[PDB]
């Protein structure tokens, strides 16, 4: 929005603070996987899309007032953040082609937001030397101008401006015969312009991180960066909010009701193994511990509830006492935390511990059969042509994509209003419509 | 009421307890800031300026540290002694070998002679490390940390069994040029603190202190610290009403302006001690700005510890207690008839730097990679200035007057401070002419 | 042509060849991931692939499915199958051990033990640490399910405890021997050694004399005196004969059995040393003390859990003389939001602790002094769980990840305070007194306005920007707090 | 090594035990004894591993000394094969370095 379009060479040479850093990378991280799940679930010409990027771009401190010359905070921000995260997606090709094509798709809804007037000024100052046509010239050569056009309809050479380039800049155009040359000249419109820009942005940009990967390991050696490079993605998620403390009050005996109207497939799918087979395997156990955990419920409730379960399965309560109460009491207390103590996220659901015969825990849209998901869907009352776009979804990895409609549809809402990334939020905000 | 009754009631006052060089009376008269001058740190990059670089260290900086502070003493020795080639320490060798290395306890306790490790360097044994067996070696004196070659047997790789050390080889002396030969005679006062009692914070021997600068007029006179003591009672549970920078102030200006009319220069020399610096050795100059354009030409403030040539007369200045804190880990073939204070000081001599020994004492902050810059001797001084908890000296080791003259004030009682005659001799005769002519050690 | 002291030294040829090597490293992993399936090790030539399958045969079709694959994706490098496991713990990088599968004709195979880098080096383990040892690490070695295994091993440290406290035990099981290899007058370390001295409590007592290599035989007992663990050793023969004093059943609790169950089963997920501490008794807020800060770096935080292991601002007020303890800017929870600093711990106590402004920050001062000493006092501890070798000598000799421990001679000494530490204890005392971002953390501007008003006037926080400035000052430009992205980049 | 390849305890004599042995003529046979073991045992490990057919084979594709490939090292085998390489092939080979 403001003059924040830029193309990313000259690394800063500024000093931060550490914390600086963080928050910078964190947000960076966060602008990026909005930028994705916008374009997965919306197209990139809708109003939803660019009121819903430009919202991310708001709230995330992208975009905002002006200083004193040198320190615009949006711009260091936008700055700093992206020659941090090139560091971190620099090392593998799969996280090179993510960032690349995450970083273009920014770059071209930031080119659409500004006016026919800024755009010249911005190629002008961009690399060394870009010019336009006044309206004398533009008069004058308007018919061979719209006759060597694509297909464009209609001989309207509009008040769209026109650029003149040199030709071999232009040569993916000039090559098919779909531009206008004189004196070498190509006079091209908007639309192959920003065409032009994206390709050297990607250009460059692939430059860019192939160069970094090299110089990575004069790096690993910072035990401060450490948790930068190899875990952005591994298991903690982007801004996670559902931890331990909070304030709740959830009955025991409507625990029924939830699992068909609140709970997420999974923590259903753990909900129904336990009232079946009175059992659960360790991954099981923990999984649905921690989530019921997360929902308000205390240690005494828990421990009944467990109990009361157990017993069903027709074991010894002082043998209930001696094996599983200790393992409660240490979920529910002090130390021994990070894995034992934060309900599981989304992210270390899919990538961590897979399921096997006898367990069912995991990600259904992840671990589970297709075949075996659509059974599943089935009997949740889900609309076939709802099942056919989770089942698409599916196929593009985009498991909390299909999670988030899977939402939407069950709650009869057009759209959720956030995006999704941890099941207690799923439960939370399903109590929040009530 | 009670606080500082015991030293205003003292009777030593102006009682001399140490002289050496030139018999000479009381009257150390100088021309104050009459002559030339000549005061500039010299050395490495100069004794640090800026307030700091880090408070984070990294194990493999100090590592690199450490064997290249191995690599080069024992480069040093090599060429001096002619050695043909070290040995490895874990190489079996039926002849006698030499090794380098240091020497290093095996425990978290004194050192003696049956816990003596040495630890080879990086270049040779890949820091590998061996026990010593001293049962055949006649003369010796080690501390940890100390780089030494030995001359020994081992024959099956796993101890040595030592039969000769080598004796350690100072820098050169400080080479006189034709300038420094021209300047006339001065005096220089040094002191050391607390400069009040256990018990008070009037600060009366400070006011002391003032009133012998003022009288005598030196040409020079360094003041070590603490000028805040932290272990001070009053001071160590912060019962003051006042911030400690604010104090610290107020002492300042009541030292420069108490000797203003003297016209002698003053050099404040910081220690760990003071409550509003940052305890880490190095430690860099006082921060002062409160100066007017008159006293910018009178007062001075160096680092610690601190190479400073005065009228091209080089001093080591060091307020840390390295004489107590390597005097009681080292161990010693001779207790009979020897003097204990003219070894440490060869062993700080020939060691090449400010603080040699390694691990420092448990209580002392130690940044290594400013360390291995900012606190190493450029050349052997002409005079040394340590002092020291323990008794007041002056002796005359290796060519160097070494001159402690303890605390002014110890305890509930008043202590010592020192004078020296600064003047250059002919350069031709028989090398090494000491400077220093004169020391007094004086009560306060 | 890697080797720096070769005839035919190429080291751009090297570099090439290792990123080339790295390159296809990552390639693998990221095509075995995308298989949907989970890499448990990767080391350099070797891909180690948890199968998560029972049948052998879905196993070699899956391996060899593999093998195709990345045969397809080159021409002549060729992943090849080497070896299956029925069982495995990995500890730390290069350390493991495992059931090796032979495999028979036709679905049934052979399983072989294997260890590496599971030496115990320290002969000064009594009997019932060893057999406690060895029953788990048999349990564990077993073929049952990890439930199973788990609930045996946990029935069997629970069964231990009891008996230790009950005190079923034999005497037998509490004799400890170490072996001596210098005067018992020689030992520097003395006070810490419990061999050393109930060897020269032998020596000035009564008869024979121990030397050199001869063996010591000790006990731990409860004297009363409150004298450290080590200091408070006995002989075995003194200790039955005499009746003043009895078996000190937690240092056989915490410092016998607990190292040797932990050293295997702290990798198990689920299964820390808390909890085999609270198995054992009622040891575990004890344990947490006795517990390590880094060893958490394994896995951005809230306020709440970042300054949990710092130490909260404690200062006795200058005119009652009660202690008060400071951990954040206001004091409770809702409507009743004092300032910590508004008033005292103490009741009757009718002083505003801001009003001593300067004594707090007098003392604050002195609290940073401490713990950046120890910061530099270079603590280095052991590790492994059973050697625990304290030192302040760095040694020359490092490993691939720090220095290498020279009494148990493959182990990483770890600082004991380790810089973050000293750097998140300097952040909390900045937040102790920093309201200007305290403030903010209000959801609603009405709570703030009204707190702001009420009680945070300019003057209270000029003072509050006064004692913030004390740490500050501190934290501006030592600690690299600062990162200098010149040389991130450059 | 013969706990592990030959799956044979060893026992080993310190050598402060060993001037006591000489007291009595017994001691000092099984003294000998122990040697005559132990050669047997070194006899039979080197046969096991069969460590003279693999050095002739490797200094035969190498193209290097017996002596130097039965010392160790890698590095000296590699480059004698690419010497011979370089040679065949007409070039310049480097020196030595020192
Ligand atoms: S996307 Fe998350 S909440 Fe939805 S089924 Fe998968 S793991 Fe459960
Ligand atoms: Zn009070
Ligand atoms: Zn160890």
């Amino acid at each position: 929005y403001p003059h924040c379009l830029q193309f990313y060479l000259q690394p800063p040479s500024e000093n931060i603070s550490l914390i600086e850093f963080e928050n910078l990378a964190i947000d960076r991280v966060k602008l990026l996987k909005s930028v994705e799940n916008l374009g997965v679930s919306y197209v990139k010409g809708t109003e939803q899309y660019q009121s819903k990027l430009e919202s991310e771009l708001r709230k995330l401190k992208f975009s905002y007032r002006e200083n004193l010359e040198d320190e615009y905070e949006p711009r260091r921000r936008d700055h700093i953040s992206h020659f941090i995260l090139r560091l971190a997606y620099c090392q593998s090709e799969e996280l090179r082609r993510w960032f690349i094509q995450q970083e273009m798709d920014l770059l071209r809804f930031r080119f659409s937001i500004l006016p026919k007037d800024k755009i010249q000024d911005f190629l002008k100052d961009s690399q060394l030397q870009f010019e336009a046509i006044s309206d004398e010239e533009k008069t004058l050569r308007e018919q061979e101008i719209v006759a060597s056009s694509p297909s464009l309809s209609g001989l309207k050479l509009g008040f769209e401006s026109i650029y003149k380039i040199p030709f071999a800049d232009a040569l993916d155009l000039f090559r098919g015969r779909k531009v206008y040359l004189e004196d070498g000249f190509a006079y091209v419109p908007l639309k192959d312009i920003v065409a032009i820009i994206l390709n050297e942005f990607r250009a460059k940009l692939s430059k860019a991180l192939a160069l970094t990967a090299r110089s990575l390991p004069a790096v690993q050696s910072d035990e401060r960066l450490q948790p930068l490079l190899n875990h952005l993605s591994h298991s903690y998620t982007g801004q996670d909010y559902s931890t331990q403390g909070n304030v709740g009050k959830i009955s025991l005996d409507q625990i029924d009701l939830l699992s068909t109207k609140s709970f997420p497939p999974c923590m259903r799918q753990l909900h129904k193994a336990l009232r079946e087979n009175h059992h659960l395997r360790h991954g099981g156990r923990m999984q649905y511990g921690l989530f019921l955990k997360g929902i308000g419920l205390t240690l005494e409730q828990a421990l009944q509830f467990w109990k009361q379960e157990f017993i069903k399965g027709k074991m010894d309560p002082d043998k209930f006492d001696k094996g599983y109460s200790y393992n409660i009491r240490h979920s529910f207390g002090k130390e021994g935390k990070r894995t034992d103590y934060t309900p599981f996220s989304c992210l270390k659901i899919i990538l961590s511990n897979p399921p096997s015969q006898g367990d069912y825990h995991g990600c259904p849209f992840r671990h589970s059969d297709p075949e075996l998901l659509k059974q599943k869907l089935q009997s949740y009352k889900i609309s076939p042509g709802g099942i056919s776009q989770i089942l698409d979804l599916v196929k593009g990895t985009h498991y909390q994509v299909a999670c988030q409609k899977y939402f939407e549809m069950i709650h009869n809402v057009d759209d959720c209003g956030f995006s999704l990334n941890h099941p207690n939020q799923f439960f939370c905000e399903s109590q929040r419509i009530l | 009421a009670t606080p500082s009754q015991k030293y205003n009631s003292r009777s030593n006052r102006g009682e001399v307890v140490t002289s050496f060089g030139l018999a000479q009376g009381v009257s150390w008269s100088g021309r104050g800031g009459a002559g030339n001058i000549s005061l500039k740190v010299l050395g490495c990059p100069e004794a640090l300026t800026g307030s700091y670089k880090s408070m984070f260290q990294k194990l493999p900086d100090i590592r690199e540290v450490l064997t290249c502070k191995i690599e080069e003493l024992g480069s040093e020795l090599k060429e001096h002694y002619k050695i043909e080639a070290f040995t490895p320490l874990l190489a079996p060798a039926q002849e006698p070998v030499t090794l380098l290395g240091q020497i290093g306890c095996d425990s978290n306790g004194k050192l003696n002679n049956k816990s003596v490790i040495l630890e080879g360097d990086r270049e040779h044994s890949s820091g590998a490390q061996i026990p010593v067996d001293l049962s055949e070696l006649k003369e010796y004196s080690l501390f940890p940390g100390q780089v030494v070659i030995m001359e020994g047997i081992n024959t099956t790789g796993r101890k040595l069994v030592a039969t000769k050390l080598y004796e350690g080889v100072p820098l050169p002396f400080y080479q006189p040029t034709e300038e420094d030969a021209d300047f006339e005679q001065s005096m220089v006062l040094v002191a050391c603190g607390p400069y009040t009692t256990s018990d008070s914070i009037t600060y009366d021997p400070l006011l002391d202190l003032i009133a012998v600068i003022n009288h005598d007029r030196p040409d020079v006179c360094i003041l070590f610290g603490p000028f805040l003591d932290a272990k001070h009672e009053q001071v160590e549970n912060c019962l003051l009403t006042s911030p400690f920078e604010d104090i610290f102030k107020q002492c300042l200006r009541t030292i420069i302006e108490g000797t203003r009319s003297s016209g002698s220069h003053l050099v404040f020399v910081p220690s760990l001690r003071d409550v509003h610096h940052e305890p880490v050795y190095p430690q860099p100059p006082f921060s002062y700005s409160d100066l007017s354009r008159e006293d910018k030409k009178q007062v001075q403030f160096v680092s610690e510890p601190c190479s400073l040539s005065i009228n091209g007369v080089i001093f080591g200045l060091t307020s840390t207690d390295l004489l107590f804190h390597l005097g009681a880990e080292e161990i010693s073939s001779s207790s009979g008839t020897s003097d204990r204070f003219s070894r440490i000081l060869k062993h700080i001599l020939t060691q090449r730097s400010y603080y040699p020994l390694y691990p420092p004492q448990e209580d002392m902050a130690i940044d290594y990679e400013s360390f291995y810059v900012y606190a190493q001797l450029p050349v052997t001084p002409d005079v040394l200035i340590i002092p020291s908890e323990l008794r007041y000296f002056v002796k005359d080791v290796l060519g160097c007057v070494c001159v402690n003259p303890g605390r002014l004030t110890k305890g509930q009682v008043g202590g010592t401070f020192a004078r020296l005659y600064l003047r250059r001799p002919a350069a031709d005769g028989a090398e090494r002419q000491s400077p220093c002519i004169a020391v007094q050690v004086v009560r306060i | 042509l890697g080797f720096s002291y070769s005839r035919f030294y190429a080291k751009p040829l090297a570099a090439l060849v290792t990123y080339k090597g790295r390159e296809i490293l990552m390639h693998t992993k990221e095509m075995v991931q995308k298989m949907n399936l989970e890499v448990i090790y990767g080391d350099t030539d070797s891909i180690m692939i948890n199968t998560n399958s029972t049948n052998l045969e879905e196993v070699f079709k899956l391996g060899n499915k593999v093998k195709s694959e990345v045969n397809k994706l080159y021409k002549l490098l060729e992943i090849d199958i080497d070896g299956v496991f029925k069982s495995l713990l990995l500890l730390k990088k290069k350390k493991y051990a495992a059931l090796v599968v032979e495999p028979t004709s036709d679905g049934n195979y052979v399983t072989k033990q294997e260890l590496k880098g599971l030496d115990i080096v320290r002969r000064d383990w009594c009997d019932l640490a060893k057999d406690t040892g060895n029953f788990v690490i048999g349990q564990i070695l077993s073929d049952q399910s990890r439930d199973t295994i788990v609930e045996n091993i946990q029935k069997r440290l629970i069964e231990i405890g009891e008996n230790v406290l009950n005190g079923s035990v034999p005497v037998s099981q509490f004799e400890i021997n170490k072996a001596l290899t210098k005067d018992p007058q020689d030992y520097p370390d003395k006070k810490s050694l419990p061999h050393v001295h109930v060897a020269l409590w032998i020596n000035s007592q009564g008869g024979r004399k121990v030397k050199a290599g001869d063996t010591v035989s000790y006990v731990i007992c409860q004297d009363g005196s409150n004298l450290t663990a080590s200091q408070r050793a006995y002989a075995p023969e003194q200790l039955q004969k005499q009746d003043n004093l009895t078996i000190d059943t937690q240092y056989y609790l915490a410092q016998q059995i607990h190292p040797v169950v932990a050293r295997i089963c702290e990798p198990i997920d689920g299964i820390d040393a808390v909890l085999i501490a609270t198995w054992l008794g009622l040891d575990p807020t004890q344990f947490r003390v006795h517990h390590y800060h880094k060893d958490e770096e394994n896995d951005q935080l809230t306020d709440e859990e970042k300054y949990r292991d710092c130490e909260r601002f404690k200062c006795p007020c200058p005119t009652c003389g009660t202690e008060n303890i400071y951990d954040n800017v206001f004091d409770g929870s809702g409507t009743d939001m004092e300032p910590s600093l508004y008033r005292c711990s103490n009741i009757d106590c009718k002083a505003s602790p801001l009003t001593f402004t300067v004594q707090l920050s007098n003392k604050l001062i002195m609290d940073i002094r401490r713990f950046i000493k120890k910061y530099y006092d270079g603590w280095l501890i052991c590790e492994e769980p059973t050697c625990r070798n304290r030192t302040r000598h760095l040694p020359l000799q490092f490993s691939r990840t720090g220095p290498l421990c020279p009494a148990c001679m493959k182990a990483t000494l770890q600082p004991e305070y380790s810089d973050k530490s000293l750097y998140t204890q300097l952040c909390f005392y900045r937040y102790i007194f920093d309201a200007e971002c305290a403030l903010e953390k209000l959801t609603t501007d009405h709570e703030k306005d009204k707190l702001k008003k009420q009680f945070f006037t300019p003057k209270v926080l000029q003072d509050y920007r006064k004692l913030k400035n004390t740490a500050e000052q501190f934290l501006s430009r030592s600690g690299y707090s600062e990162v200098n992205l010149s040389k991130l980049f450059a | 090594l013969v706990q592990q390849i030959l799956k044979t305890e060893r026992v080993v004599i310190p050598m402060e035990n060993i001037q006591n042995m000489y007291s009595e003529s017994s001691q000092l046979l099984y003294l000998l004894e122990h040697t005559w073991k132990d050669a047997k045992f070194i006899l039979q490990i080197m046969c096991e591993l069969n460590v003279l057919p693999l050095a002739l084979q490797i200094t035969n594709i190498a193209g290097n000394i017996m002596s130097r490939t039965l010392m160790g090292g890698r590095s000296e085998r590699n480059e004698f094969l690419l010497l011979h390489a370089f040679y065949e092939n007409n070039y310049i080979v480097p020196d030595k370095q020192i």
